[PDB]
Parts: C-alpha cells; structure tokens; sequence
C-alpha cells in the first residue's frame, strides 16, 4: 500500500545538538534515538509545522 | 602466518590494520563489518491475537436440567439455567414452564484474521552475534559472514578469519519480547497457562492452527431474560487489542547502539556496539619479499592544515626516498588516526600525499610507509561544521583529547605547584641543618 | 509453578509456587538422541569441528 | 476462603494438611502431587547424525 512522505524535515546544524523544522498537514510521527549506550529514545506524532 | 587484531563493531566503517609478517615487507589489510545479524536464540511461547468468542447455540431441554459437560474449549465456562422458557421467531421452544432448563455454552477461539495479526511471544536468550565482513589485503579480496563466538572458523577462500567473544556482551531484547505484524516490543507478556483477563496473553496456544488453546478471559454469562431465545454475556475486552492500543513504542524505535531489528528471524541488524576480536591467517603467497618490495631509504611528514573530524577533514604530504618504484603500503599506527588511502603508487623519489581522520586535536600519530616510520606533528583546529552524516571513523582518548597546548598549560600548572611544595620541602630541611650544625 | 495461574477446576481454583529452588536438572547445553538426552557442552550453530 | 500451605515437592507423597475456619468444623484436606511435568523451554539449535 502506499504511504506519504511529508516534505522532508529541512535541518539545522548546532551545538552536540540538531533542530528539526517539520512540515505535516496531518499527524505523522517522528521518533529519534541515540546509537550511544542508551537509546534515550522518543517519539511524538507532530501535526502541522512546526520546530 | 596469522595476524590478529581489535577491530571496531561499527558497520560500514572501513578499519585499517597492517600487518607486519617481517620475513616479507608489510601488507595493507582492511577489516570492514559490512553488516551484523545479532541473534537471538528463542522458541514461540505462544501465539496470541484478538479472541473470538464463539457462542454455540445453547441447548434447550424441556423437562429436565442439562449437566455442564465440561469440554477442553479454550476457557470453556458454560452454566446450566432454570426457568428460560424461550421464545424464537416463531414462539415458544418448549412444553412446560419451570421444568423447562437451558444451558449456554461459550468459549474462544483465534479470529479469522488472526492468522495475520498475531502477536508471537517469545522468550529471548544470549543472543550469538554473526557478521558479514569484507577483508581486503593488497590487490587481494574477498567477503565473508562469521559467527562472532571466537571459535567458528568462518573461513572463506584463503581466509582463515575467527571472530569474538565481544568485548561487551549486549542485546537489545529483554528476556521477554513480542512479535506483531513485524514490529517487535520488549514486553513482559505472562507465561504459558498465566492467562489473565485483559491484559495481553489471554489467549494463548502452542501455534494459532493448533487446538491446544487455553484462555482466561472472565467470560460469564447471565441468566437469560429476554423474551427471546438470547444468551446475554460479558467478557474483559480483548487483552490482545487492549495492548495493541497502550502498546507503547517498538523495539525498533527503542533499541540502543542504533540496531536495526528484522523479524523472521528475530534479529538485531548493523548494530553499532564494543569490538570484535579478529585473527586471520592471510595466505603468505600474499606477501610479496622486502626485497622485492619498494622500500623508501628516508620519508618525512608534512602536515598540512587539518581538521579533526568524522570525514577524513586531515591532509598531509610525504617526501620520500625510495629504492624502486612501486605500491607501498601506508597505514597510521596510532589508534587516534586513520588515513582514507590504504596503499600508495610510489616512484624513485617524490612527494605523496594523503587524506586522513583524526579525533584528536594533535597530530602525534605515527605514519608509516612501506615499514619506515615517521612522526607527524601538528595542531588540526575544530570542525567548522557542527553535523555531518557519517560516523566517526575513530574513538577518542582523554590522552589524546587533551590539545598539546592546553596539556603544557595543565601540566606546567601541576608543575609549579609541585616544585613549589619541593621548595618548602627543601628549604625546611636546608633551615633544620643551618641551624642544628651550630646549635 | 509461577505463583498466579489458577488451575481452576469444577469449584476449586488454587494457584502454586513459586518453587522453594531454582534446580533444574538439564544443564544450559543438552542434546536429544532417540529419546535419550546428555547435558553436553556441543557447540554452537555456525560453530564445526 | 483461600487457605495457603506448603506442600513437599514429592510426587505421589499423600500431604495431608486441616483447615480451620472460625464458623466451620475443621476439613480434612490431602493435597497429593500425581505428577509433576518440569518442563523447560528450548529450542532446536541444529540436527546432527
């Protein structure tokens, strides 16, 4: 079946640290994790536009 | 001849090793983990999956009771009513009135579509890690998958390549883990025969074609009371689609170390965790002699303006003097550096440069070239930029970490603290003789 | 054995364990061989000799 | 009324044990293991011959 692919989250480089600007007129979700030790990892549907 | 070596469990990284079998000058050799297929040892506890629950038409009797015939159905609970007297579309089913008893059978089994949906329970072990590695050794190559335990030889061609134990043993699945529809979750799921109402294995089985179907499920039924014919009952909601809504997230947006996790068979994929331990007894038809090899009577190390970083952002160039042109092998014997170039077309006397990777902010990493060994010496500055999409292709060490600069400042203030207690030290014991050899 | 399962049967539910020890009588590694079975350290799948 | 007592893990020993509730004369309660089915979970590594 297909599946949307929201426009691509446009990145911003920083710091030890990343901003993603996400764009999605409908729910989609995000999770990130880190490959270190510990995963810390998260997740959260975003909706609409938004950093 | 077999050399042997860490190598880090970073896929797609390219690790350096050179091998030094003297009798014959020095060979490049790569040792790359082109994937990795952690697997975990495990057995199906039970399937599960949204039950059905089946209400055969009930039994009418019309002038006695009905005994509760137990049945091996999955969470058979059927019970016997009085008083029933029911009716159907047409009218009423039996002769007398109280003497008239009912008996309403009820049990589960898997939903047709179950057959897709449903949540395998497995019980997770020690997980044996394989990998698939790459080894390159002058012009020659070969690919090969070894089963990281360090006592299998996966061997392939030539390669006599042994791998592991891990320096560090990790899985990324819990001793209990599920299966759904390809997604994977760490989860606590109750053993074979704990079935609660619920919650998730309220229906369980050996295989989900199989009649060996257990169930705890609180199915009850009330004494009928409409009218018409009816079999009212209530029943916790499906434990299975009870989870499926707090399921929480996958192991696949959850595991560490950045594995990916494929199914069928479980495993953790092109994780990212400790060093492999690897021995390989390179074929010696591989070497070529020192003396038929090039070798360089002098080299010397000119760094240029470098970068530590992921990417190879060092550059440097080489002079050197060379007995006979040739492919040198050229490789960094310090674990802080790597060089991008593995070997190197080499003429009588000339200039060579590389491209290279350094996590350390000094250049203090030994080059060598055909053997001959040269220390480089420089600062590299920090990374203008913040992100990039590789990995880093080396670790760091607080020894190395430290800048040159900043490490005599840090020590030069050590120093003079120490001399300055030295000083007490020595004039204390100066002033006690001054004064004790004419007291 | 676990400490929870009911083995509920007619009017009698009765729930056991868990088990004053951790014993068990098959070593980690053991192998089948028509019917009879040796706790045996045989290596590892991928793993010949 | 859950009544809770150990049993020795022996099969066929007959343990015989006496509840007693405060409305009720005391009942006689034998609790026999017939059998017991240790079972360990496993999974076939490879077949050899």
């Amino acid at each position: 079946c297909p599946v949307p692919l929201a426009h691509t989250p446009t990145v911003t480089k920083w710091f030890k640290g990343i901003t993603l600007h996400l764009t999605a007129t409908r729910p989609t979700l995000l999770t990130t994790r880190k490959l270190g030790l510990r995963a810390d990892a998260t997740a959260e549907w975003i909706t609409g536009t938004t950093s | 001849f077999e050399h042997a070596t860490t190598v880090p469990n970073v896929p797609g990284i390219p690790y350096k090793a050179l091998v030094e079998r003297a009798g014959y000058a020095p060979l490049n050799l790569e040792i790359t983990v082109v994937s990795s297929e952690l697997t975990p040892s495990t057995n199906k506890e039970y399937v599960t999956c949204r039950f059905h629950t089946v209400i055969p038409s009930p039994q009418v009797k019309c002038c006695g009771s009905l005994e509760c015939k137990a049945s091996s159905k999955a969470d058979y609970t059927c019970r016997v009513f009085g008083g029933v007297y029911p009716f159907m579309w047409g009218g009423a089913q039996c002769f007398c009135d109280s003497e008239n008893t009912q008996l309403s059978e009820a049990y589960v089994e898997f939903a047709p579509d179950c057959t897709i949906d449903h949540a395998v329970a497995l019980k997770v072990h020690t997980a044996a890690l394989k990998v698939g590695l790459r080894i390159v050794y002058g012009n020659t190559t070969a690919h090969l998958d070894t089963f990281v335990n360090g006592v299998t030889p996966g061997s392939s061609r030539d390669l006599k390549v042994i791998a592991g134990p891990i320096s560090a043993a990790f899985s990324p699945f819990d001793h209990k883990v599920v299966i759904r529809k390809g997604l994977v979750y760490n989860y606590d799921f109750p053993e074979y025969g704990a079935m609660k109402p619920g919650a998730f294995g309220d229906i369980q089985a050996s295989s989900l074609d199989a009649t060996d179907i257990v169930a705890r499920t609180d199915i009850r039924l009330l004494k009928p009371s409409v009218k018409n014919i009816h079999v009212p009952y209530t029943q916790a909601v499906s434990g299975y689609e009870m989870w499926k809504n707090n399921s929480g997230r996958p192991l696949q947006e959850t595991a560490p170390f950045g594995c990916k996790i494929e199914v069928e068979p479980l495993r953790a994929s092109n994780c990212a965790y400790g060093h492999i331990p690897i021995s390989i007894d390179i074929p010696d038809a591989a070497f070529v002699r020192s003396s038929e090899s090039p070798t360089i009577l002098e080299v010397s190390c000119t760094v240029a303006d470098c970068i530590y970083s992921a990417d190879f952002g060092g550059s440097l160039t080489l002079q050197y003097k060379a007995d006979r042109e040739g492919h040198c092998p050229v490789h960094s014997h310090s674990t802080t550096a790597v060089l991008k170039e593995a070997t190197t077309h080499v003429t009588a006397v000339g200039s060579i440069t590389l491209h290279f990777s350094t996590s350390s902010p000094q250049a203090n990493f030994i080059v060598s070239l055909c053997g001959k060994k040269t220390t480089c010496n420089a600062e590299c500055k920090p990374p203008a930029d913040h992100i990039i999409g590789e990995p880093h292709k080396v670790d760091q060490e607080f020894q190395a970490a430290v800048s040159k600069t900043s490490w005599n400042w840090l020590l030069a203030l050590f120093g003079g603290a120490s001399s300055l207690i030295v000083v007490g030290l020595i004039v204390l014991v100066c002033s006690s003789m001054l004064i004790n050899t004419r007291r």
